[PDB]
DNA sequence: CAGGATGTATATATCTGACACGTGCCTGGAGACCGCGTACGTGCGTTTAAGCGGTGCTAGAGCTGTCTACGA
DNA sequence: TCGTAGACAGCTCTAGCACCGCTTAAACGCACGTACGCGCGTCTCCAGGCACGTGTCAGATATATACATCCTG
DNA sequence: CAGGATGTATATATCTGACACGTGCCTGGAGACCGCGTACGTGCGTTTAAGCGGTGCTAGAGCTGTCTACGA
DNA sequence: TCGTAGACAGCTCTAGCACCGCTTAAACGCACGTACGCGCGTCTCCAGGCACGTGTCAGATATATACATCCTG
């Protein structure tokens, strides 16, 4: 039985348990800590992804480009935070222009 | 026109399976608590045995041509046409202002502009709390809100929750939408590209927050009939491909040996066959075949499928050491009828025979099978024919939570002389 | 040739479930492992460095969750620790 | 409706008469021992909107300044309102004589109108919105909140 | 009251801290917002901090590695 | 007079243009001069992967791009519309790079 | 030249990435001397990364890891 | 009463050769322990995360150093990274 | 253009307590495997409450021994 | 399977909380005006390290000089 | 006050290659223990070289098996 | 003491470096002028995962519309 099918979450639950152990996060690791933090993980790969399916869909045609990927990150501004210190790359920034900036008549 | 060598189903081609000829007097049955089957306010007008015909709507008075049958929501559409709306106006599920809530009445010609713009109504689309239109012309009308599985309101997305005033729907699918899809707060159109669209939930792709309500598709590749039950949809692609893609508790897209659906998988024909049409429940699915023969399967706990006991399937789910629990592979029995239509509710399957013979093999404790006093559970089909409707040939069939919309016509010489058979 | 065991798969996956068709990028198809890299990795040592600051040697889901709130911003956070609450209460429900 | 939608509703009332600046229902009256008073020409129910307290606005001695040039010339009335507008004194000093009827409003404890903080994208506007049914012919009144052993003892009214 | 705490004879203190020729008039209250905030952000984590070891009195070094993590490492107590 | 357009319209789209693209907007063959360059006072005699080489550009390219953005604030914020050279700076001292 | 290289349609490219309304004069190699800068900061250490392993041929993950223990880590190829 | 393994003795001990009288505060011998408590940390995970990603499972002084200087400022790295040098050859040559 | 009113740099008597070193102890480390104008500064009077300690009450952090369910 | 970390009832006692009158530093209020804003791995042996106790010199303290510095007639 | 010159949003035919799914394989995971003025923008002509690929040479990263000195 | 990671000579082959003429996009130069700056743990079983191969639909592409938008006589 895979944990994995156990527990219900996708990306695999005994490599979480097994990146751990040999990762060298701590001595001990129980088998929940892998579990919880497996869908602490696809909970955001889920959150994460979609937010591109939605925008994908709504510029290109299917398929998400990396700008398309961090199209999305910027504008949630919970995540706006969580991916406030990297640096997606091919990114480009989601347009503004300074009020003092666009025309005046 | 890159778009023109594309479409692969028409409106036409899906006429068969919803408008008639000649303008049948409607029918009724089981308990409208929610003032659902449509006689008026009276506490004992709510009540019924067996079947009946409508008073506030004659077969020549209202010109009946095209019924909706669900839940808290019962509603029509003439060759006039009309929005006849006779359902718990709570959702807003009426599309009005309205007791006269149990009072057959038609919606006013202002509401949907398309009819004052040359067009008419294909289908009347009627989910759990939901309403829409497949408008001729292309565009889709809209009413009511659905029901979430947390349990709240939402009609479009965040920017409507209740949509009691009928609307029109926004561009989905550049292709105009051919058919539709009822059942559960799930409404699931089809573009005629094939393109498997889908608003609401669908819960059972898959979100949170939001923003999935309004949209629009995706799946499949070019469904000719889409096919929707409460929490089981049914897909058929234009390459002669079967699919079912819900929630499979009790086996309700027949796509397991074993006892929720991630991708459309679903039925494996032996030779060759048809499916004329097809319909589902909650946990009661059903498909028929061009030939006759019919295909269903669902759980085996509600008598929701007709096969009492005797006539039981191989491959049919058990308890650990217990009665019989579901029926998930297909089969249309030996002893039944010539069956040319189907109609579905919660667990109650209101069919319909080649001679206009009703036959309801399920729940009808709340007497929407309609064979009189009795409490128990219709363990197979039962053959209807009371004073009002067994000379009267049956035209459309209909079901929804506690209820069983019948209606057709009386039947003359042709049918007593022609059908005295026996 | 040495196994990258890579997450493409996984991260594959689990778009599937969100969004059926369709659809990625190859330089994005990189970026996802990017975003599984620096939480795998962010949240394993405020969960590492947890179990120093409160005395215990081995890495429970105690921690794991306790970061995951910690680490996680504030709707995000209560929507994955309710999705742990659920891998969590499916893991024990097993067979 | 719901808690969020009747506050919705409210405030787009309310973003249109401070965008419009419409002062409908009321009329300057000369009130005895009070120079200028506001009176109502027309039924203003209780939480309606009154009227916007208009002039120029500024920071914290961004309005506490023409005070001590206004301490310097008594004939100019005391006609300074300070706020507090998100953590700093935002205020509407509305000393220069203009066709607004939110600086003419005479001071009352137990008046018929409240003073409130009503945001619009970032910019603060001081709103009055009626505590109670005023009823035509009355005069609109509110509570001025200066209630400092100094103003007290140069101008009495202020205490009741 | 709290952010009236922050009293404009402080503010000023800890603005004349870094040279402050002159706090304006909006200025000051500004400081209770954003020390507000700042403390807002701050004792949140900390608290949260205290909670993953199930301490009702909360700790300095809480505080502190919690002031670390935020991203200003004090030194001292610790 | 043939055709034109005012004073700042044009750049204006060059904000709508640029904003717009994920397209690495200074020359590759030149960056691996700069990059190369660098390499020499670090450690002579040296190579490095053309994917890593990317990044590097990638990064101080980003880098820059919001480096110049932050900097936009700097002369707004200075009842300016131009972008002037202390405006670069001020923003190093906010950012702590230099002060 | 190699800060020559950053040239003024690029600088401007990148400039007008973050919306920049108008380049003033000086402003051009300020970037030249910053990207300089910036790029100096970085190749060091990552090269310093190389170093560690001894590879003469610089690894793309060398310039990550590096440029995420500067503070701006960056996401794609790593 | 729990032993605190306190750098106090240590960081007083050090003191005494760059500066014999005195001298220091009760705050400030606080303030030296979280020098010594930042860099025994900073270090250890350039240290570890070295040992990662050069695939050694072992945190020699191969690494320690490499981090050493990589974390350590520009004059004050040689100096140290020159003291360690030191440290290092007295270490072997000891009986 | 300059001498007198503010208050800061500076000097030295003097008591206080924390820095610093001695000691029994015990466990961890060692060893072998320009100009209109108003906003804010400066200074003195009125007034709020911070800082002070004196101290009793006890919450609850901290430590220990035991049983046992967790995870390598 | 099984070594053992973690659960946990049990218990010593540090330390946080409420108390509460009082000298007074400090927050507050206000008038005058001018500079200034802003628009133009494991068993064993044992001494290194820490908690504990104790004496006094570094430094806080304060009266008291002299001093550099700012400003109007 | 407004219609015509720029160039951006939009539509659709069409070839290309990377996304995506099948397969033998092997190891890791699973299970039991306001105003003077100049600076910079806009647009067209001259001119530098980036980008292109075609490709041969081989540095050097990467992997393997063996011996042995390092550190728990 | 001793299990074994690390040193290290040995070896396959990816991938980085130099080459080099050419269409042309782009950097460069310059004139005119107006908006804008600036001053006023371990043995075992085995299938999950990855490298490899292969077919095609998402999307880059381009001629070609129609479109929103900016500006002087």
């Amino acid at each position: 039985k895979t944990r994995s099918s156990r527990a219900g979450l996708q990306f695999p639950v005994g490599r979480v348990h097994r990146l751990l152990r040999k990762g060298n996060y701590a001595e001990r690791v129980g088998a929940g800590a892998p579990v919880y933090l497996a869908a602490v993980l696809e909970y955001l790969t889920a959150e994460i992804l979609e937010l591109a399916g939605n925008a994908a869909r709504d510029n290109k045609k299917t398929r998400i480009i990396p700008r398309h990927l961090q199209l999305a990150v910027r504008n949630d501004e919970e995540l706006n935070k969580l991916l406030g210190r990297v640096t997606i790359a091919q990114g480009g920034v989601l347009p503004n222009i300074q009020s003092v900036l666009l025309p005046k008549k | 026109k890159t778009h023109a060598s594309h479409i692969i189903n028409a409106q036409e081609d899906y006429k068969h399976m919803y408008l008639s000829v000649q303008p049948l007097d409607i029918f009724c049955w089981g308990t409208g608590s929610m003032c659902e089957l449509g006689l008026g306010p009276l506490a004992k007008n709510k009540e019924v045995k067996r079947p009946r015909l409508n008073p506030f709507l004659p077969r020549d008075e209202a010109k009946i041509i095209s019924f909706a049958v669900g839940g808290m929501h019962t509603l029509a559409l003439d060759e006039e046409s009309n929005v006849w709306s006779w359902g718990c106006n709570d959702v807003g599920a009426l599309g009005r202002d309205t007791e006269l809530e149990s009072t057959p009445a038609k919606i006013p010609r202002e509401s949907f502009p398309p009819l004052a713009e040359g067009h008419k109504v294909v289908q009347l689309a009627a989910t759990d709390n939901m309403s829409c239109a497949l408008f001729s012309n292309g565009e889709v009308y809209a009413w009511g809100t659905f029901r979430c599985n947390e349990g709240i309101l939402g009609f479009y997305q965040d920017k409507i929750k209740i949509q009691k005033t009928p609307w029109k729907v926004p561009t989905f699918s550049k292709y105009n939408i051919v058919q539709l899809a009822p059942g559960k707060d799930h409404i699931l159109f089809l573009d005629e590209e094939g393109m498997v669209f889908a608003w609401g939930n669908g819960q059972q792709m898959e979100r949170f927050r939001l923003k999935t309500l309004d949209p629009r598709p995706f799946g499949l590749r070019h469904v000719k009939y889409i096919a929707s039950g409460e929490n089981h949809c049914f897909a058929l692609t234009k390459d002669n491909k079967l699919v079912s893609w819900g929630l499979n508790q009790f086996g309700q897209c027949g796509v397991s040996e074993d006892v929720l659906v991630t991708k459309p998988k679903r039925l494996a024909l032996p030779d060759n066959v048809v499916i004329r049409s097809i319909a589902a429940g909650e946990h009661h699915s059903l498909i028929l075949s061009q030939d006759g023969d019919l295909y269903s399967c669902g759980r085996l706990d509600m008598f929701e499928v007709g096969i009492p006991k005797d006539n039981l399937p191989e491959y049919t789910y058990k308890d650990v050491h217990g009665k019989a629990r579901a029926v998930p592979l297909p089969t249309k029995l030996n002893n039944v009828p010539k069956f040319k239509s189907v109609a579905a509710g919660s667990h109650h399957s209101v069919a319909v025979a080649q001679n206009g013979i009703a036959y309801s093999w399920g729940f009808g404790e709340t007497y929407a099978v309609g064979l009189g006093p009795f409490e128990d559970d219709t363990e197979v089909p039962t053959r209807i024919k009371n004073t009002a409707t067994q000379d009267h040939n049956i035209i459309l069939v209909g079901c929804g939570g506690q209820f069983s919309v019948s209606g057709g016509v009386k039947l003359s010489d042709e049918d007593a002389e022609k059908r005295a058979d026996e | 040739k040495t196994r990258k065991e890579s997450y493409a798969i996984y991260v594959y996956k689990v778009l599937k479930q969100v969004h059926p068709d369709t659809g990625i990028s190859s330089k994005a198809m990189s970026i996802m492992n990017s975003f599984v890299n620096d939480v795998f990795e962010r949240i394993a040592g405020e969960a590492s460095r947890l179990a120093h600051y409160n005395k215990r040697s081995t890495i429970t889901s105690r921690e794991i969750q306790t970061a995951v709130r910690l680490l996680l911003p504030g709707e995000l956070a209560k929507h994955a620790v309710s999705e742990g609450t659920k891998a969590v209460t499916k893991y024990t429900s097993a067979k | 409706k719901s808690k969020a939608e009747l506050q919705s509703e409210e405030r787009k009332r309310i973003d249109e008469l401070i965008e419009s600046g419409k002062e409908e229902g009321m009329k300057i009256d000369l009130i005895d021992g009070k120079g200028r008073g506001v009176i109502a020409t027309k039924q203003f129910s209780r939480g309606d909107f009154v009227v916007e307290y208009h002039g120029d606005l500024i920071e914290i001695t961004d309005a506490k300044k023409r005070e001590a040039l206004y301490a310097q010339d008594p004939s100019t009335g005391c006609y300074m309102y300070y706020f507090q507008y998100l953590s700093k004194t935002y205020c509407v000093d509305a000393t220069r004589e203009t066709n607004r009827l939110g600086r003419l409003i005479n001071h009352s404890k137990c008046g018929n109108c409240q003073t409130k903080l009503h945001d619009i994208d970032g910019v603060p506007h001081l709103i009055l919105i009626a505590s109670r049914d005023i009823a035509a012919g009355e005069e609109l009144l509110y509570d001025y909140g200066d209630r400092s052993k100094a103003s007290i003892e140069a101008f009495p009214w202020l205490k009741h | 009251d709290n952010i009236q705490g922050i009293t404009k004879p402080a503010i000023r203190r800890l603005a004349r801290r870094g040279g402050v020729k002159r706090i304006s008039g909006l200025i000051y209250e500004e400081t209770r917002g954003v020390l507000k905030v700042f403390l807002e952000n701050v004792i949140r984590d900390a608290v949260t901090y205290t909670e993953h070891a199930k301490r009702k009195t909360v700790t300095a070094m809480d505080v502190v590695y919690a002031l670390k993590r935020q991203g200003r490492t004090l030194y001292g107590f610790g | 007079k043939p055709h034109r357009y005012r004073p700042g319209t044009v750049a204006l789209r060059e904000i709508r243009r640029y904003q717009k693209s994920t397209e690495l907007l200074i020359r590759k063959l030149p960056f691996q001069r700069l990059v190369r360059e660098i390499a020499q006072d670090f450690k002579t005699d040296l190579r490095f992967q053309s994917s890593a080489v990317m990044a590097l550009q990638e990064a101080s390219e980003a880098y820059l791009v919001a480096l110049f953005e932050d900097t936009n604030l700097c002369a707004i914020h200075a009842k300016r519309v131009t972008i002037m050279p202390k405006d670069i700076q001020l923003a190093r001292r906010i950012r702590g790079e230099r002060a």
